[PDB]
């Protein structure tokens, strides 16, 4: 897997890989590694597939239940803190889940990295998965806080694209979202080899 | 089963908890017990009800109980109930000490027991504890302190207070002779005997204890019968003059 | 070993009408020294002291859980505890954890309420009481301590003789132990007074 | 039971026209030792069903106790309903799977034979809850020696008479006695037809050792 | 365990133990709460030999919320402490400070439960919960032995709550809200209709809960007689 | 040490079409180098529009199957309606994850119709992660059949090719040819191919033969 | 005294009988089920100008397609409302779908006779509340009534509370199965105006409408003013 | 006077008044009729409406593919008993892979409902059921009551005015075994309509039917699905 | 792997901690704060295993805050250090032990400045100066050399810079920036971050 997310002038970009593997076999060429919790709250997934699906669906259920109770949406800080507390209860159980809780609330854009250990970090740039190092390299090189929405879509597209090239546990398609003030918009679902071929053909 | 239930934890039509109110009546029948706060210390003066000639007098007190290194207390009510509560007070003080490695601040020890007393009024179906307590102490936050708590689990801080027999008369008498801020253990001890004399006077029928600060350490001491005799004759002299 | 993770040494010695208790002052984790003033001897009465060697958490925990029971005991009983009775209190506290014990080997040094008869003892980590009429040792340098004590100890030692003996037996033993040292503290417990001394010891 | 003690080897089974026949030697082995050479490893469950068991004997005896009581329990009601062979097989699958899931298996591999409403029944259940029906079964080492002979005949002629089925089982027991080093020349043949369950024993297959003179 | 139904329905549809718990609230000292724009104020009515500090009826629940009570003081202490625990347990779980509605909904839920669970009698207290939310919005809520809760511009509970409510209904104006000292004067004037016999505390938006000293109280009391 | 698992083999495969869904399996059941039975189809009818393929440890296959069967009845009693294909898939994920620490060693592939009457396939891993698919293979010969499904049914690696969607006739011919190849190379696949076809009209079953060895 | 699970000589539990009497003391609420959606309306019964009208929430959202109207002991209702919201989200989690209005009504209904003293874990008495569940599902717009006996029924029009007898009589004379949601809202407001002691206004009552394709909506004061204008 | 309060109290007459009071709940629910032929078991019940605007309450519920019930009494207790029955049935198919024999299910109801008749602070079930089933012994009609006693019936009626329905079932009893489904259901409808007032008749709104038999799984007919059966009725 | 340092003066406590939130070979965050304010005059600096640290530190924080609300006054650095120890030591033999190594700095109105060292085993030591992590091996001797008990805050800040400069010269782990704070009679004061 290769997931990435970065804050910038126009919001938060969140891009994911789509490969699921069992040993060296590719179990799924395309898998959705982004849970759309609500119009303003997403979650990226990496690690154990069952842990990712069940645990993030449990955060979504608790987020939905919060809205019914208070009549307000949950904040990015409460949703990320909620997930890390669930992970904390199952410490030493062998869960594997790397996620980034991305959204927009009363305090602007929000991006948190949550781990199966109960790690909870707020930051403006993260990357998770077996190919995170490759994604960090490309992302760091071209990142400036004043990037255009289209310039940021290229940075997020290329960062995942180059990580699928070197990481055998990453491939398939890039699913990219742009988190704006009035909710997210799913930017694209683009084949990574078609992108890599486009960059090769440009040499 | 429903037939035999006393219903001890329920409200009466006027919002009253009858077992709590009947518990207080028990305390009115117990021996008079008063506490007076001073600038240099704090005291406890109680009437002795074990006043028979064939009593052994093995213990250092009858109604006065040391709880902590810095705290002591006296009781008015069912003495067996008071033994339970004082023993629990000693355990709460040691649980605090084990955890923070500092002695429990006075008001906190009183609140903790009062939360157990309150629980007996709200749930369980058991009768309450028929005891009122007067607590004396010293802590690094409020210095010399004097508390009082009744069977309801309600408490308060006082400069002078009385529980037990003729408590009402003693509080009106303390109200007149208490000079807030200008009191010392010497003048307050005179006042303690002055009050107990009217609300009841051999040194066998009385029992006094003081809490003071000597060399940065708290000193709790129940006064000897001779000491109490000298305090009674110093008042007997002033009463004749 | 678990007991060697923190190190340290404790020792007690009898006297004609006095008792001595000593310990090193190192607090270190494995090969690294953290502090040079760690307390290992705790007063339990006017003339009664307990010394704890072994794992620093359990030295602190046992001393605190023991002080809790002691305070309650003296409040219910209206008397200061007898030295033998404190030993039985520690044995029962330690034996409660028989199948998952505290990593501490106590040493008790005190005087009988007959304001005289010296008492010394030691307990293993599972609370086995052992009273001796000479000396008791507990630490990572127990072999060194036994050698020094066996050679130096004499029967009716005066407080001054007891001081020189327990001081020399601690200093020379812990100077052959890598994880013990950083100073030595000694308490001389007489009917009339307690004398506490820190010795000028090696700092390596 | 994490480690079996006295164990039984193969249990054979084959359905014929009008019933089912099941076979098992009467041996309980403690490793290589033929410790009990005369214990029955077959049980009549009720009028339509019969069970044979491989693996641990103490666990088989326990199941024989639990089943035996269930049957007694049912019969007290007398409501015109009784456990079909298929229902005993279903219960026994749930029983083995349940013990396996608590990591405390009953160390057995059993064969259930039955005859209800003109239909022959033959079902396999092992210590893990693996169950299935087949025209012929063979547990343990019998799955390697006897199952190929049962299937060889059932390939030529799928419907066998009670006599053909019986001779096929005697031929299989002779092979098992020659090849299985945990077998014994003492066995039982149990048969379930319209009439009900009939257990026959002790039987022995005649042996030929002329190959010794070759 | 003691599994006796204490609070049950009477033939006319009443929950008699809750109405008896209301009768205990009615006998407590008068607690008044007035909600302003920049400050939310709480005031309570008041022996010469007693320590005033140990008998305060205005309690800080957290940094952003506090409350006052009327009724059984020992019952109130148990509610106040269970709310204090829930404030911190809410910070541990979602890392977000409790909203004035959250802890009111919490206290109300606790109160309701004691009217419907075995072996327990209801809490003989009402509470006036004031505070400023994280977005700086001023709030004032009120709970009762039954478990019901509502928000108020101003409210009163305890011995003489009906006459103070009648005064506050006719005197709560936008003019009185305008000055922060005018909001404080409304509370003191409302309490003066029933009453060193007042306890007054103020919570100004981001600043801490300020319990006004007797001299400071007398500063406002002097201007009330003048106007 | 006792192991609560055993591998009994078998191959399952499903294809989602415009107005149909096929769920297919071999009938072999084995253990080690032995064949338990040659008539053990891995297809289980759940509703008139939902079929499931199950493969792996047979003990877990039988159990998860009876639990699914019981849960549908419970849902029908509670909601007075049959579970849709999507509700069965979402539920199976929770049942599988209920055994996250002692898994059901089962590969599940649900196949049926969605609420628009179109073909729906949901594929799962033993621990409960699932997704909707156009097609999928599971079980012992999973890795042999999946690349051919990707090619012939997904049109992958083919440029200048007309993307004609698969018909029931054409998909049935492909299922029959892939199980023949699976039976040639995978020792655990064989004896017969059981095919379940789900359409508006209901479920039909077809049984073609595969190699006996 | 007698146990909370004592039957009257007529065959009804005394505690349930008395819980129904408690509903006769609560605010009057109306529900009307129409082909175009379900309408819910309730009188707040405000007792002081100092009380915030917004702080009285007698119409709640259970989920996007389901709303609830309540009467009786308002605090007893808050527990069952939360039980209903939790239920819908546990069903969404397990089955990836919404519940039918009836399924939600049945779920809340199962908690009704779950009270007792001896042999319990632990409600002492029943809930003194009546509920109206108005929502939309595949069966169309549905409105359900429930009382403390756990008995739930589907209603075309229903009124609960103090003036239940009178409001239902008025509903009966004006309800037709083909009546528009505009006419449903008007009738409910006219019938609510008739039964209340205080005058009706946009800050005195609550109104909510659930319609297919629009979801659950709580009418604003500006919207309530426009409705009261007609 | 004093023997009314608890189920554990025996009256000086050897009677338990709480059990008798719980049975009054059944007699106050609307009429239900159950009857059987050689191949089928039918449940026919009258559904009351709480107003013209309210719907007619569900009197017939599903238990399994071979068992269905009709209730009379406390609807919450009927749901409690229904879910116990549904679950007992599920357990039998899970464990044995065969339908739970109807008489065995009914014994479990009698065993389950007797427990609170002998325990302090507990109360009997305020529900009476008519059970329709089919198994290896053909079709069955059973009757359960708030007293944990149960009965095997050829036909039966419980509830308000059920005496009138019982009389029709006793008089036509002989014709039931050789009856076809249309005729057996019509017999049930006639017994149900005898309870109904003189001014009131059966309706495609107040009638509910449940059928289980040799080839048919338990099926519930309610409004237009009920119409074919009512189209045969002809008199009084 | 992480770095904590404390230097106690006559009337203040100076503390510093690295700002790296790392996972595997990557430096995920350069601006990560490891100090948790317990009271107005108490800081708990906490280092250790992935989840354990925030979980343990925040539980202690919330309980120290509950004490302030419950009693009207705060815990002393001594009572707050011993309370931290009681909880850590109580989890030691439990199913869920915390792998946290921490430092508690604070200022008491009666006892003055106090700095405490706590093992992951929950041994509590009062020290004039302390350090946690591999960095402590390279800096405890620099502190041994130059530390004096009368060290002014301006001088302690210089001594702290020498310890942090030593980690740049010899430590293999990339610890670029550090949080710096002083606790005194007037509370917790944030100082400029020591950066490289
Ligand atoms: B990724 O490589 O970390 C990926 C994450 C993933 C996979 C599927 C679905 C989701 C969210 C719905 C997320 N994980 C896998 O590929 C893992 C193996 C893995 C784990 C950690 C590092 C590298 C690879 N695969 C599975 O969990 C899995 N594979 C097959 C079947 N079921 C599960």
């Amino acid at each position: 897997t290769t997931t990435l997310a970065f804050k910038f002038q126009h919001g938060v970009i969140a891009a994911v890989d789509s490969r699921a593997s069992a040993g060296s076999y590719i179990s799924a060429l395309r898998v959705n590694k982004v849970i759309e919790i609500n119009p303003y709250l997403l979650g990226t997934m990496s690690g154990c597939a069952a842990d990712c699906q069940y645990w993030e669906r449990l955060l979504a259920k608790e987020c939905r239940l919060y809205y019914l109770r208070n009549g307000e949406r949950i904040s990015v800080s409460a949703a990320s803190k909620l997930l890390s507390n669930m992970m904390c209860q199952y410490r030493g159980m062998g869960l594997s889940m790397g996620s980034m809780i991305c959204g927009w609330d009363k305090k602007g854009p929000g991006l948190y990295y949550v781990d199966e250990h109960g790690t909870r970090l707020s930051g403006n740039m993260f990357s998770t998965g077996s190919g995170n190092t490759y994604a960090y390299g490309v992302m760091d090189s071209g990142y400036r806080p004043n990037l255009s929405p289209e310039e940021a879509y290229d940075l997020g597209r290329r960062a995942i694209a180059y990580a699928t090239h070197r990481d055998s546990y990453s491939g398939g398609v890039v699913n990219m979202y742009h988190m704006k003030e009035d909710g997210w918009v799913k930017v694209e679902s683009t084949d990574v080899s078609d992108l890599l071929h486009q960059y090769r053909e440009a040499n | 089963s429903r037939r035999y239930d006393s219903r001890t934890t329920i409200f009466s039509p006027e919002g009253r908890l009858y077992q709590v109110e009947y518990a207080m009546e028990a305390i009115g029948h117990a021996g008079t017990c008063l506490g007076i706060l001073a600038n240099d210390g704090v005291l406890l003066a109680a009437e002795r009800r074990n006043i028979h000639k064939l009593l052994d007098e093995v213990f250092f007190s009858e109604k006065i109980y040391k709880l902590n290194e810095d705290m002591a207390c006296s009781v008015a009510g069912i003495t067996s109930d008071a033994n339970v509560l004082t023993n629990e007070l000693r355990l709460i003080a040691q649980r605090y000490l084990l955890q923070y490695q500092e002695p429990i601040p006075c008001e906190q020890l009183v609140t903790a027991l009062c939360d157990i007393k309150q629980a007996y009024t709200q749930f369980g179906g058991k009768r309450p504890f028929g005891v009122s307590l007067l607590y004396i102490g010293w802590d690094k936050h409020y210095g010399f302190q004097l508390y009082q708590s009744d069977p309801s689990g309600n408490y308060g801080g006082w400069k002078a207070t009385c529980i037990g027999n003729n408590s009402a008369a003693a509080v009106s008498m303390l109200k007149q002779d208490y000079k807030e801020g200008e009191m010392t253990l010497k003048s307050a001890l005179a006042l303690a005997i002055k009050v107990l004399n009217k609300t009841m006077l051999s040194a066998e029928k009385v029992e006094i204890a003081t809490l003071t600060r000597e060399n940065g350490k708290t000193v709790i001491r129940v006064l000897k019968q001779k000491e109490v005799e000298q305090l009674i004759k110093k008042h007997e002299e002033e009463e004749a003059k | 070993s678990i007991m060697s993770y923190n190190g340290g040494a404790v020792m007690a010695m009898k006297g004609k009408n006095c008792v001595a208790i000593a310990a090193d002052r190192r607090f270190g984790i494995q090969a690294q020294m953290v502090t040079t003033d760690f307390q290992k001897i705790f007063p339990m009465g006017d003339r009664l002291y307990i010394g704890l060697a072994g794992l620093a958490t359990d030295v602190q925990t046992v001393a605190q859980r023991l002080k809790f029971r002691l305070n309650l005991y003296e409040l219910k009983e209206g008397r200061q505890i007898k030295p033998y009775t404190l030993m039985s209190m520690v044995a029962n506290l330690l034996y409660e954890k028989r199948f998952g014990p505290y990593y501490t080997e106590p040493v008790i040094a005190g005087l009988d309420p007959k304001t005289f008869k010296p008492f010394i003892c030691s307990l293993d980590l599972i609370g086995c009481p052992m009273v001796t009429d000479d000396f008791v040792v507990s630490g990572t340098c127990a072999e060194q301590m036994y050698g020094m004590c066996e050679s130096l100890w004499e029967p009716n030692m005066d407080p001054d003789h007891l001081f020189e003996t327990i001081s020399q037996a601690m200093l020379n033993a812990v100077d052959r132990d890598a994880v013990s040292g950083m100073g030595v503290i000694v308490h001389i417990i007489e009917k009339d007074k307690i004398t506490t001394r820190t010795l000028k010891a090696r700092m390596d | 039971t994490q480690n079996p003690m006295v164990t039984g080897t193969s249990v054979l089974g084959v359905k014929f026209e009008g019933g089912v026949v099941i076979a098992a030697d009467m041996l309980g082995s403690y490793g290589s030792l033929a410790r009990f050479r005369n214990i029955s490893r077959i049980m009549r469950v009720n009028n339509s069903t019969m069970l044979g068991a491989s693996g641990d004997y103490a666990d088989f005896q326990y199941l024989k106790q639990v089943l035996g009581q269930m049957v007694i329990d049912e019969e007290l009601l007398g409501d015109g309903h009784s456990y079909s062979p298929r229902a005993i097989h279903s219960w026994l699958t749930r029983a083995m799977y349940s013990r396996r899931s608590k990591m405390n298996p009953l160390w057995n591999t059993m064969v259930i034979g039955g005859y209800a409403d003109g239909e022959s029944f033959l079902g396999y259940v092992d210590m893990l809850g693996v169950a299935y029906e087949a025209p012929s079964l063979a547990t343990g080492y019998g799955a390697y020696l006897a199952q190929p002979l049962l299937r060889e005949v059932l390939e030529k002629q799928p419907v066998l008479s009670q006599t053909e089925a019986r001779d096929l089982v005697e031929r299989c027991m002779r092979v098992l006695y020659y090849r299985d080093a945990r077998s014994y020349n003492r066995f039982q043949i149990a048969t379930v037809t319209e009439k009900g369950v009939e257990i026959e024993g002790p039987l022995s297959t005649e042996t030929n050792w002329d190959i010794a003179h070759m | 365990s003691y599994d006796r139904a204490i609070t049950v329905f009477s033939p006319d549809g009443h929950l008699f133990q809750v109405e008896y718990a209301q009768e205990a609230v009615k006998k407590g000292s008068t607690a008044v709460g007035v909600r302003g724009r920049d400050i939310v104020v709480l005031g309570v009515e008041k022996a010469k030999l007693q320590d005033e500090r140990t008998v305060r009826k205005i309690c800080a629940l957290d940094d952003n919320v506090c409350m006052a009570f009327a009724g059984l003081t020992a019952d109130a202490r148990i509610v106040i402490n269970r709310a204090r625990v829930e404030c911190q347990s809410h910070r541990l779980t979602v890392e977000d400070p409790v909203t004035v509605e959250y802890i009111t909904r919490y206290i109300a839920s606790l109160k309701q439960r004691y009217t419907q669970s075995n072996g327990r009698r209801p809490f003989g207290i009402s509470a006036l919960i004031v505070g400023f939310d994280f977005d700086g919005t001023p709030r004032l809520y009120q709970t009762d032995p039954s478990g019901t809760y509502h928000a108020w511009k101003a409210n009163a509970i305890g011995r003489g709550a009906k006459s103070v409510r009648e005064f506050l209904e006719k005197n709560y104006t936008d003019e009185a809200i305008e000055t922060d000292d005018l909001t404080i004067k409304l509370v003191i004037k409302a309490l003066l209709e029933v009453v060193k016999n007042i306890e007054l505390a103020v919570m100004r938006r981001d600043q801490s809960l300020k319990i006004l000293n007797p001299e400071e109280i007398e500063k406002y009391v002097a201007e009330i007689e003048k106007e | 040490r006792f192991s609560p698992y055993v591998f009994n083999g078998g191959t399952i495969l499903a294809i989602a079409g415009e107005d149909f869904a096929i769920v297919a399996s071999d009938t072999r059941l084995s253990e080690g180098f032995s064949i338990h039975t040659r008539d053990s189809p891995k297809c289980y009818k759940l509703t008139d529009k939902t079929v499931i393929g199950c493969s792996g440890f047979h003990g877990d296959c039988l159990t998860l199957t009876k639990i699914i069967e019981a849960r549908l009845k419970m849902y029908k009693h509670s909601n007075n309606k049959a579970m849709t294909t999507g509700a069965i898939a979402a539920m199976l994920s929770t049942i599988l994850y209920s055994r996250r620490f002692f898994p059901y060693y089962v590969y599940n592939i649900i196949g049926g119709l969605d609420e628009e009457g179109k073909g729906a396939v949901y594929s799962f891993d033993p621990v409960g992660s699932y997704q909707r698919d156009s097609f999928k293979a599971g079980g012992s010969a999973s890795a042999m059949l999946q690349p051919l499904l990707d090619n012939q049914v997904g049109f992958k690696n083919m440029q200048n090719v007309e993307h004609v969607p698969l018909s029931l006739d054409r998909a049935m011919r492909l299922v029959k040819d892939v199980f023949i190849s699976a039976a040639e190379r995978d020792v655990y696949t064989g004896d017969a191919l059981r095919i379940c076809i789900v359409t508006k009209e209901g479920i039909r079953e077809e049984t073609v033969s595969l190699r006996k060895d | 005294d007698r146990g909370v699970n004592t039957f009257s000589p007529e065959g009804r539990l005394f505690q349930v009988e008395y819980a129904i009497e408690a509903i006769k003391l609560g605010s009057t609420a109306i529900g009307i089920q129409t082909s175009e959606g379900v309408c819910l309306a309730v009188e707040k019964r405000i007792t002081s100008p100092l009380m915030e009208p917004s702080s009285i929430e007698k119409i709640v959202e259970i989920d996007a397609h389901i709303g609830c109207a309540m009467s009786g002991l308002i605090a007893d209702a808050k527990t069952l409302i939360d039980k209903a919201r939790v239920e819908t989200q546990n069903h969404w989690f397990t089955y990836n779908e919404t519940m039918t209005v009836e399924s939600v009504t049945q779920a809340v209904s199962n908690l009704a006779l779950q009270f007792g003293e001896e042999d319990a874990d632990a409600m002492s008495r029943p809930f003194g509340v009546a509920l109206l569940f108005g929502g939309v599902d595949e069966k169309g717009p549905q409105l359900f009534h429930m009382d403390p006996s756990g008995t739930f029924v589907q209603c075309d029009a229903r009124a609960i509370g103090s003036a239940s007898e009178g409001a239902q009589s008025s509903l009966q004379e004006v309800y037709h199965k083909s009546m528009t949601l505009k006419e449903a809202i008007k009738s409910s407001l006219i019938i609510l105006k008739q039964v209340m002691e205080e005058k009706l206004n946009a800050t005195n009552i609550e109104l909510a409408t659930v319609q297919p394709g629009q979801n659950f909506h709580m009418f604003t004061k500006e919207e309530l003013e426009e409705v009261i204008k007609d | 006077n004093q023997y009314d309060n608890d189920v554990t109290v025996w009256s000086p007459q050897g009677r338990i008044h709480q059990i008798e009071y719980a049975m009054e709940a059944v007699k106050q629910g609307s009429a239900t009729v159950g009857l059987k032929s050689k191949t089928h078991a039918v449940l026919v019940a009258l559904k009351r409406a709480q107003s013209e605007l309210a719907a007619h309450q569900k009197k017939i519920l599903h238990v399994d593919n071979h068992i269905g019930i009709s209730i009379a009494g406390l609807t919450a207790d009927a749901r409690l008993l229904c879910n116990f029955m549904r679950q007992e049935c599920l357990d039998s198919r899970f464990v044995f892979d065969r339908p739970l024999p109807v008489s065995r299910l009914v014994s479990l109801i009698g065993s389950k409902t007797q427990i609170p008749t002998q325990r302090y602070g507990r109360r009997p079930y305020g529900v009476g059921l008519l059970i329709a089933g089919y198994d290896d012994m053909g079709p069955h009609i059973f009757q359960t009551c708030p007293s944990a006693n149960y009965f095997d019936c050829r036909a039966m009626s419980i509830g308000a005015r059920s005496q009138s329905a019982r009389t029709y079932l006793e008089r036509h009893m002989s014709e039931f075994m050789e009856c076809n489904l249309n005729e057996l259901v019509k017999h049930g409808l006639r017994a149900l309509r005898e309870t109904l007032p003189a001014e009131q008749d059966l309706t495609t709104k107040n009638v509910s039917i449940g059928i289980v038999g040799k080839d048919l799984e338990f099926t519930i007919y309610d409004d237009d699905d009920v119409s074919p059966f009512l189209e045969g009725l002809e008199e009084r | 792997m992480e770095y904590l340092i404390g230097i106690q003066g006559p009337d203040y406590v100076l503390v510093a901690s690295d700002r790296v939130a790392a996972s595997n070979i990557v430096q995920m965050k350069d601006d990560h704060d490891k100090m948790f304010k317990m009271s107005e005059k108490i800081l708990l600096l906490c280092v250790g295993e992935a989840g354990d640290t925030v979980q343990f530190a925040e539980y202690i924080q919330k309980n120290v805050q509950l004490y302030k609300m419950r009693n009207g006054y705060e815990l002393s650095p001594t009572a707050a250090a011993n309370f931290t120890r009681r909880n850590l030591a109580d989890c030691l033999r439990s199913r869920t032990p915390y792998h946290v190594n921490l430092l508690l700095a604070g200022y008491d109105e009666h006892e003055g400045p106090a700095l405490y060292y706590m093992d992951y085993l929950a041994a509590l030591a009062k020290a004039p100066f302390a350090a946690h992590g591999y960095g402590a091996f390279l800096t405890l001797s620099i502190l041994d050399r130059y530390y004096t008990p009368t060290i002014s805050r301006e001088r302690a800040v210089e001594l702290l810079r020498k310890c942090l400069e030593e980690l740049q010269k010899r430590f293999i782990l990339n610890l670029p920036t550090f949080s710096v704070r002083i606790i005194d009679k007037n509370g917790i004061h944030d100082l400029d971050n020591i950066s490289f």
